[PDB]
């Protein structure tokens, strides 16, 4: 836990993502809004625990001091190679390590937020390493996380 | 910068026992695991005389307490990933 001056400054900008009304404190209500905008559905009790874990003085909200104190203890990151490969595996219909270019285009143009057909062409150009119209997604994910 | 990396999850499930409802749940369920393990063992290995109804009763209380502990542990895992979601969101300002 040793935040540089730079990280301290950019975590101030980070505070505003949570402090939705700018009053200097994060409430359970603001964390519910934030969490749901990330597509999660924490219960009231879970939101209370989020706050209470960080609220040093016990006034029910998180201020930037307590917020930054928590951040300092959680800076360590880890690579996501395997989680990403499992996301690809959701579309590996026959469980053979491969998704065809046509199926990748189908998935990417219809599910989630979607890509344009021009965007999927650039994706597939990188993903079909062998030019065989098939994507070995383990290898593709390894190249993107290399 | 961080590219595709995300906040690393803590080694083992450790957190959020400040909840005090989770902590009451762990204390009560764990003691009940201790209680029914002892009572099942006694009624199967320290009696001359296995009373199968006694054993069924404590088997039921045993699985209930074990699964309560499981339930708390999964809830702690959910809370940890919720908190790591917020840490990950804030770490995007480092980019
Ligand atoms: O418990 C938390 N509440 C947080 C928050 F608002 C922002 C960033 C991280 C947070 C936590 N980590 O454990
Ligand atoms: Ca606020
Ligand atoms: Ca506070």
């Amino acid at each position: 836990a040793a935040l540089t001056e730079e990280q301290i400054a950019e975590f101030k900008e980070a505070f505003s993502l949570f402090d939705k009304d700018g009053d200097g404190t994060i409430t359970t209500k603001e964390l519910g809004t934030v969490m749901r905008s990330l597509g999660q559905n924490p219960t009231e009790a879970e939101l209370q625990d989020m706050i209470n874990e960080v609220d040093a003085d016990g006034n029910g909200t998180i201020d930037f001091p307590e917020f930054l104190t928590m951040m300092a203890r959680k800076m360590k990151d880890t690579d996501s190679e395997e989680e990403i490969r499992e996301a690809f595996r959701v579309f590996d219909k026959d469980g053979n390590g491969y998704i065809s270019a046509a199926e990748l285009r189908h998935v990417m143009t219809n599910l989630g937020e979607k890509l344009t057909d021009e965007e999927v062409d650039e994706m597939i150009r990188e993903a079909d390493i062998d030019g065989d119209g098939q994507v070995n997604y383990e290898e593709f994910v390894q190249m993107m996380t290399a | 910068g961080r590219k595709l990396e995300l906040t690393k999850a803590e080694k083992h499930v450790h957190a959020f026992m400040m909840d005090t409802q989770l902590t009451k749940r762990v204390k009560n369920a764990a003691a009940n695991v201790l209680r029914e393990t002892w009572l099942i063992y006694k009624n199967t290995k320290l009696v001359k005389k296995i009373d199968h109804a006694k054993v069924r009763k404590h088997q039921r209380k045993f699985l209930q307490a074990i699964h309560q502990l499981r339930s708390v542990k999964m809830e702690q895992r959910k809370l940890n990933d919720q908190a790591n979601t917020l840490v990950d969101l804030a770490k995007t300002q480092l980019e």
